[PDB]
């Protein structure tokens, strides 16, 4: 039963599952997206060329790494990723990616480039 | 004025509130509290239309911009995305938008 | 200027006037007269000292705070290790 069913919450620090339990809260909203990233974070660690945030990488200024993040869209040309620490444009100006399933906007997915914070574009050698 | 020694004091209120913890590490959570606290204390320190038509900017907005294009490609929601580093806009937005025009 | 130049102390008070030798190497560390102006109004008086006292020193560091970036990642990396 959907109505019916239990709540299990992630923790990112303990990586398990907590004893969770009319209309939801607003914390919840913010928590939504947040879990789902984390899931997806997990499930990266365990298929083991690594692992670094958006701001890392624009805190820095030189290069070289594979993303990981939401596939978003603010302003006209301007297609965002996100993951919990920042934002950075993104671009596909000739990029061959790859045969993949379906590669659509609200997605997760990695891709490979340079920051190059002089114009702040962060370039895509393929979408996966 | 950001120097390093602003650097220096976010990095020291981590081991004051870790104090409290009586605790001998410092941790990802603990610490990011207080980059809260003190962007709290610094940013209250720091803190062709348009251009050509109005460089004060005021009154030329939706209503006016919705009127001069008006007298074909403009459309209200149109208007609100296609508008959304003129900061002009940005600035209009802070007070022209409930301004009405 | 005394100091800096003759290398001597003559020191006359009521009691005897004497005269002897210090020949010390000196090092001073000032500020500009008003904020970070340090390039932008002149090159001429950013300190507002005598004019002899030019001559008198050797070297003049001008030092600015340049921002970039290459620069900020390496501040940020020397200052953090250094606290480890």
């Amino acid at each position: 039963n959907a109505s019916q069913q239990q709540r299990f919450s992630y923790n990112p620090h303990k990586m398990q599952f907590i004893f969770v339990p009319f209309l939801p809260d607003i914390e919840d909203k913010v928590q939504m997206f947040l879990t789902r990233y984390y899931l997806t974070n997990d499930r990266v660690m365990r298929n083991e060329n690594s692992i670094t945030p958006i701001k890392n990488l624009l805190g820095r200024d030189a290069q070289n790494f594979l993303l990981l993040g939401l596939l978003n869209k603010n302003f006209k040309g301007n297609w965002s990723l996100e993951d919990p620490s920042g934002s950075v444009e993104i671009d596909i100006s000739q990029t061959i990616p790859t045969q993949g399933h379906y590669y659509v906007p609200g997605c997760m997915v990695l891709v490979e480039g340079i920051y190059y914070s002089v114009g702040n574009k962060f370039h895509v050698t393929s979408m996966t | 004025p950001i120097t390093i020694r602003q650097l220096e004091a976010i990095i020291r209120i981590t081991e004051s509130l870790a104090k409290l913890e009586l605790s001998p590490i410092a941790q990802e959570r603990h610490v990011d509290e207080a980059i809260r606290l003190f962007q709290a204390s610094t940013m209250d320190a720091a803190s062709q239309e348009l251009k050509r038509r109005l460089p004060i900017g005021w009154s030329t907005s939706y209503q006016t911009l919705r009127r001069e294009f008006v007298d074909h490609r403009f459309s209200q929601l149109a208007l609100d995305k296609a508008l959304y580093e003129t900061i002009q806009l940005r600035h209009q937005g802070q007070n022209i938008y409930r301004s009405g025009v | 200027h005394e100091v800096m130049e003759q290398q001597t102390v003559t020191i006359a008070k009521a009691g005897i006037h004497t005269t002897l030798n210090a020949r010390c190497s000196v090092i001073a560390a000032a500020n500009p007269v008003f904020g970070q102006y340090d390039v932008n109004r002149d090159p001429h008086q950013n300190i507002a000292l005598p004019d002899s006292l030019l001559s008198r020193f050797d070297l003049l560091f001008v030092v600015t705070d340049d921002i970039n970036e290459i620069r900020d990642r390496s501040i940020s990396e020397h200052v953090l290790r250094t606290h480890r």
